[PDB]
């Protein structure tokens, strides 16, 4: 076959891209990093910079002494032992502490109160995180669509760890830190509950990431398909529609009868994606604090 | 019927059969002969479901299941009541999807784009004949195909699922649900990106994919680009996809015993198999 | 119970939230029209969105949509039938008049500026200091068309500058002038480049642009398009 845009066939470098200035406190960027021969056949080679910030500094820090609570304990329930440690390393878990704990930060260290402490430094790492998708939009004069999409995720996160334990009347509820033990929980969560394949908002949960699956491949195919027409300079097309977006728009409406324009895919995506998260936040929300079991739930259709 | 710009690329040509016999529209529909083909396998394995649901009884888009043959009959042909039917309706929809992925090539070829879509939907096909022909053939039997139906199709998931265990424990889904969990957060971001530039601060100009790469190496250190986020975006889907069939056509045919004791090997290599303490000593 | 009035209000939500997305994408190539340019009868159930405005960057103005929809260039087709829903066939040269696979859009005849209000796109002896930094620099290289015949040779490489990416081979023919091909329909082998969309005698061809040393959106259209419109039109004496 002839050439297919999956892989370029010519690198091209020139200086180094410090980029768009606007309102960014530059004394906060640092410089480039190497350029990658190896990312560059796919995307862009140039690394870097990245912008410092007390925010990005604090959730660094806090999201790092996140992982290193976790991984102290996983040490420790080694023996200390380098060779027990990777061997046993997905079974390793942090937990929560014990139902009769409640919500109290009583809990022993051994016994729950690490957990505790690495959820703190978790839930500082993420929402400073956060306020950090939002800043650097603003310091550049941006929508806010970022800060906005990462708070559905946010949602799930919360509901899992934080909001439902609240809701549920105790830490033992919460998602214990580890590789295997996560998806034991996973498991567990939906056998106790009667089956999640019974909770409607899990149905619209899976129904948006298939989306998102479906979605992504029908656009980055489009894209790459009218990309000899220039049709992933997205904006511009937005601002000064082309051929690209035409033959785009064309291709769908001749395919399945209605059709995208080059903003209002984005669009689509964006809500294809968030819903994701903001159906099965309630979904999960909603099990065990009003839903004991979603069969029973199912057959009194609610 | 037209976009305001859609008659300059309403040309002839671009089919694959037929010539021009089937070359026009039906509204903003293109037709083809594989229009015309797609037609008649969606037509008749719809009317083979109504029939179905006649046999079955019911009406109700809740309840009208179309099941494969039961074991017993392996890889042989099931009177029509007692499987067969999910045969015939099986063979149409095979036929509707590489139809309809063909009538897409049709398309492409008349507007002068490149054939990615249709190759993209080739890998959702592809996962589809993997759990309805592929591992059923691999494993002797139709009756291992997933049933035609709202809810039943969901029974299969769980049964399959659960006949090896807790399904996570494949490492083939692990990294499938990896790649659709990576998709969704990519589809969030590039959403997210254009839009945000598109769309600044109230008053403010637009802003440029300049500002995009800014934004992005501004969080995170680095940026894909915006011909690399659409090669990323069709990856992603396409790998979730991939790793989805594989994770499949090896279960109940390679390995068939719990997905968990796969895990085994790793614990019980020589050098710390015996070490005591941590989890697994 | 509170899971009920959930999941039903989630419904009521999703719908409004799907005509809000029909309505977003019909800011452009609506209303509908019949084959000869006039307002459908039939326009389906879903309204125009109330316009929204875009404030273009460099002083160029704003964009409002929806707005009066119009191709602003003649169209070489006409009807093959008597009815609606038939081809329309080329009146003239498909690749000359811009049409079916060969079309282009009537986009600005301004370049594409980058975030400083720099050109988006300049050839590589202009951009300082950008070269080839890795894979087989075409520059050089004889260019093949899908005749087997070689129709020039590849001057110069023409760069996305914020995007440090190739996008145009620019092409010198037995004349002395240069032609812009799209670096996506071009394949750089190691002795050649090989244009499979045009045959050699379809390269003087391609629109030529106006400044030697900047290209234009509308002038891009044209070329991509004229290219483009070759995987069809160039067929018969292809052989690929
Ligand atoms: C949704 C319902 C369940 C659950 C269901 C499942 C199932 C089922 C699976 C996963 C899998 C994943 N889950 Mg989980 N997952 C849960 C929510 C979480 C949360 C959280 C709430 O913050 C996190 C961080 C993780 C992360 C993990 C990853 C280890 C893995 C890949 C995810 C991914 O591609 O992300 C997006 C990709 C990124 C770009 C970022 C993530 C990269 C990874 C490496 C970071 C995660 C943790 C990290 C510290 C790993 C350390 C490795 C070694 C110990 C050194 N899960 C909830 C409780 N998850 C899959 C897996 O393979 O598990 C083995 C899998 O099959
Ligand atoms: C993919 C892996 C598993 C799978 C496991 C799951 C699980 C788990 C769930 C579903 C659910 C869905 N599955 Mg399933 N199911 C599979 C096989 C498929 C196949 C197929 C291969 O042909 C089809 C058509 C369906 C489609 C269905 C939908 C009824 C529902 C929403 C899906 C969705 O938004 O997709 C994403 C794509 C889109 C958003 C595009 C929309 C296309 C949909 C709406 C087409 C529906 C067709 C259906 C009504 C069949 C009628 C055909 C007519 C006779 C023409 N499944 C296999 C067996 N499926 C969810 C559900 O709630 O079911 C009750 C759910 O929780
Ligand atoms: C036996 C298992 C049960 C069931 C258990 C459950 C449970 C429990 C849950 C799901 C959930 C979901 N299920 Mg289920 N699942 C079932 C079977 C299925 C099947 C199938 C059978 O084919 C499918 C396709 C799905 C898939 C789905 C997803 C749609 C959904 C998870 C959304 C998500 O993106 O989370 C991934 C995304 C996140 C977790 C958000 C990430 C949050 C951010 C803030 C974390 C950042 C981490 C960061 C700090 C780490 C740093 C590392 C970096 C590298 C730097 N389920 C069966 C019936 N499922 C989830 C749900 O919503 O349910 C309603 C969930 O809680
Ligand atoms: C209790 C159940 C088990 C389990 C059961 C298994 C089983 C069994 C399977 C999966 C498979 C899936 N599981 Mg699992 N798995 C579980 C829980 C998880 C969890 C979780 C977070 O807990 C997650 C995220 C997942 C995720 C995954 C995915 C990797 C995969 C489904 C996607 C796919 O195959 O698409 C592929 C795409 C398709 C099949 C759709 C193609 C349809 C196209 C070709 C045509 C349809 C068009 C037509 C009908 C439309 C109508 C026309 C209208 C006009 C629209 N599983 C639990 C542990 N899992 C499935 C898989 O990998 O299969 C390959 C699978 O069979
Ligand atoms: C439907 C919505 C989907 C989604 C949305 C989403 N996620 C997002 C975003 C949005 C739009 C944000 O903008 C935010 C982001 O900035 O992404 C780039 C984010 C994000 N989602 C992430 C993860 C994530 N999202 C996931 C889920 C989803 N995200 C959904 C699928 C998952 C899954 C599927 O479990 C994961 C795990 C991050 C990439 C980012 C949030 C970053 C964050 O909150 O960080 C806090 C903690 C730290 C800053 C440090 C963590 C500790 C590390 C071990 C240190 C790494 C740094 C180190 C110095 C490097 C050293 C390297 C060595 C390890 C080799
Ligand atoms: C490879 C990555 C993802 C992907 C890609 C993808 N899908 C695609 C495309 C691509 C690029 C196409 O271009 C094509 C499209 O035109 O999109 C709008 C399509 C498509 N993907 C679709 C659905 C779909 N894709 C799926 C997902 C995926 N597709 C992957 C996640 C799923 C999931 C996740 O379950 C579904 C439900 C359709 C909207 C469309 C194909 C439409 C089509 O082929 O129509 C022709 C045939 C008919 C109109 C009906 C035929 C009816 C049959 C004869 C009878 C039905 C039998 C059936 C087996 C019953 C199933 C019962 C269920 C309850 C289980
Ligand atoms: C920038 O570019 C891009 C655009 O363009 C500017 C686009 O628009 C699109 C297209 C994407 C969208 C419009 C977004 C919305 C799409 C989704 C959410 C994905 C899900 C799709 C559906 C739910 C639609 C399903 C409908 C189908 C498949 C067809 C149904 C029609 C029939 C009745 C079929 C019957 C048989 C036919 C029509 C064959 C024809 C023959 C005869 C009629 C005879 C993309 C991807 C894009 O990237
Ligand atoms: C080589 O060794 C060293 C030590 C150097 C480094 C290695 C360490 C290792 C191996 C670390 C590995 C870590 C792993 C495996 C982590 C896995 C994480 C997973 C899978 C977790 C997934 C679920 C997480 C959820 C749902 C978390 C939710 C958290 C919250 C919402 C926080 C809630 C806040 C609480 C309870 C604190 C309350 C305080 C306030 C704000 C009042
Ligand atoms: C809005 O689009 C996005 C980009 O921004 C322009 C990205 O770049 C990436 C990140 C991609 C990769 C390959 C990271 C790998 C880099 C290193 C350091 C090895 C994602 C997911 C994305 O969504
Ligand atoms: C997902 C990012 C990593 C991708 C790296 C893949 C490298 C492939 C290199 C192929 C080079 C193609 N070629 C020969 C034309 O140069
Ligand atoms: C998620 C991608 C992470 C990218 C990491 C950020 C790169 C910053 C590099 C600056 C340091 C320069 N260096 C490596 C030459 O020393
Ligand atoms: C961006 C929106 C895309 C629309 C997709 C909607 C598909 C509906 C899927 C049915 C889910 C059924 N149920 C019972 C589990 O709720
Ligand atoms: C959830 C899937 C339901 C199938 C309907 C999908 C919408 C496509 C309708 C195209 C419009 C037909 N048209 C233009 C002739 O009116
Ligand atoms: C969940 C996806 C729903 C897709 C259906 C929404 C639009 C279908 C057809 C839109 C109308 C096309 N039309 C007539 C305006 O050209
Ligand atoms: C074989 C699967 C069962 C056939 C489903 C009947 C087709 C009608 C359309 C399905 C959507 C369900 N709905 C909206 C009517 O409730
Ligand atoms: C963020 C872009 C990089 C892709 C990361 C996707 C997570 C799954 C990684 C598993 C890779 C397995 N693989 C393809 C190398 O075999
Ligand atoms: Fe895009």
């Amino acid at each position: 076959a002839e050439y297919q845009n999956i892989f370029s066939q010519v690198q091209v470098r020139g200086p180094a891209d410090l980029g768009m200035t606007e309102d960014v406190n530059l004394a906060n960027r640092s410089g480039v990093g190497p350029f990658s021969t190896l990312l560059g056949w796919f995307g862009n080679a140039q690394l870097g910079p990245i912008y410092l910030g007390s925010l990005g500094v604090l959730s660094l820090f806090s999201g790092l002494m996140w992982f290193f609570t976790i991984g102290i304990w996983f040490w420790y329930q080694a023996g200390w032992n380098p060779a027990v440690f990777l061997r046993d390393l997905f079974f390793f878990s942090l937990e929560p502490p014990a139902p009769e704990y409640g919500l109290s930060f009583a809990a022993p260290l051994k016994e729950g109160g690490l957990w505790l402490i690495a959820s703190f430094f978790m839930f500082v790492a993420v929402w400073s995180w956060w306020g950090r998708t939002y800043l650097r939009a603003q310091a550049l004069g941006m929508g806010k669509h970022t800060a906005w999409a990462f708070l559905s995720a946010i949602w799930l996160w919360m509901v899992l760890g934080f909001i439902r334990p609240i809701l549920m009347g105790s830490w033992s509820e919460a998602v214990p830190y580890g590789i295997f033990s996560h998806l034991d929980w996973t498991n567990n969560f939906s056998l106790v509950h009667g089956n999640l394949f019974y909770n409607p908002f899990h149905g619209l949960s899976i129904a948006f990431l298939y989306g998102s699956a479906l979605l992504f491949a029908m656009h980055g195919a489009t894209i790459l398909a009218v990309s000899r027409f220039g049709g992933e300079r997205e904006l511009e097309q937005i601002a000064d529609r082309g051929t690209a977006a035409e033959r785009a728009a064309l291709f769908w409406r001749w395919t399945m009868g209605f059709n995208a324009t080059m903003e209002g895919i984005h669009r689509w995506a964006i809500w294809m994606a968030v819903l994701v998260t903001l159906t099965g936040g309630i979904g999960i929300l909603l099990s065990g604090t009003v839903v004991d079991n979603w069969y029973v739930w199912g057959q009194n259709h609610g | 019927a037209l976009l305001s710009f859609e008659r300059k690329y309403r040309v002839p040509g671009g089919t694959l059969v037929g010539g021009n016999l089937f070359d026009f529209w039906v509204g903003p529909f293109y037709v083809g002969f594989f229009g015309v083909a797609t037609f008649f396998f969606a037509a008749l394995g719809i009317i083979l479901i109504a029939w179905s649901a006649v046999l079955q009884g019911t009406w109700n888009p809740q309840l009208i299941s179309v099941y494969p043959p039961a074991l017993e009959y392996g890889l042989g042909g099931a009177p029509l009541a007692k499987g067969g039917l999910w045969q015939i309706i099986t063979i149409c929809a095979t036929g509707a999807f590489v139809s309809w992925a063909l009538r897409e090539v049709e398309i492409c070829r008349k507007l002068g784009i490149g054939y990615h879509i249709p190759f993209a939907f080739a890998f959702a096909i592809l996962a589809y004949l993997t759990l309805v022909l592929f591992r059923p053939v691999m494993m002797g039997a139709w009756g291992y195909a997933f049933p035609y139906g709202i809810w039943t199709h969901l029974d299969w998931v769980s049964n399959t699922g659960y006949t090896y265990g807790n399904f996570h424990y494949n490492p083939a889904h692990m990294i499938a649900i990896s790649f659709f969990f990576t998709n969704a957060l990519a589809l969030a971001l590039h959403g997210a990106l254009v839009l945000s530039a598109a769309n600044p601060e109230k008053g403010k100009e637009m802003r440029t994919p300049d500002h995009e790469d800014t934004f992005f190496r501004d969080l995170v250190g680095y940026s894909i680009g915006t011909l690399g986020i659409h090669r990323l975006g069709l990856l992603l889907s396409l790998s979730a996809v991939f790793f989805s069939a594989l994770c499949m056509i090896i279960t109940g045919t390679i390995w068939f015993d719990q997905w968990v004791d796969w895990w085994q090997w790793w614990v019980k290599l020589p050098w710390w198999a015996n070490i005591p303490g941590g989890i697994n000593g | 119970d509170l899971a009920s009035l959930a999941i039903y209000s989630f419904w009521i939500f999703l719908a409004g939230l799907i005509y809000y997305l029909q309505t977003e994408n019909m800011r452009e190539g609506y209303p509908l029209e019949n084959e000869d340019g006039t307002p459908a009868a039939n326009q389906g159930p879903f309204p125009l969105p109330k316009p929204k405005t875009f404030i273009l960057p460099h002083g160029r103005g704003t964009l409002t949509v929806p707005g009066p929809e119009s191709e602003d260039r003649p169209i070489a087709l006409a009807r093959t039938a008597v009815s609606e829903g038939f081809p329309h066939a080329p009146t003239g040269d498909p690749m000359k008049d811009g049409v079916g696979p060969a079309s282009w859009v009537a986009r600005r005849d301004l370049p594409e500026l980058d975030g400083h209000g720099h050109n988006k796109i300049k050839p590589m002896k202009a951009a300082a200091g950008f070269h080839v930094s890795a894979g087989k620099n075409p520059i050089g290289l004889p260019v093949r068309g899908c005749d087997l015949e070689i129709a020039g040779k590849v001057v110069d490489i023409w760069v996305d500058i914020p995007e440090q990416m190739a996008r145009f081979l620019e092409v010198e023919l037995k004349d002395g002038s240069t032609r812009l091909l799209p670096m996506q329909m071009v394949k750089v082998q190691s002795n050649r480049v090989h244009v499979n969309a045009l045959s050699s005698d379809l390269f003087a061809g391609i629109p030529t642009i106006k400044s030697p040393t900047e290209v234009t959106l509308l002038e891009e259209d044209k070329i991509c398009g004229y290219v483009a419109g070759g995987l069809m039109y160039a067929a018969p004496k292809r052989k690929s």
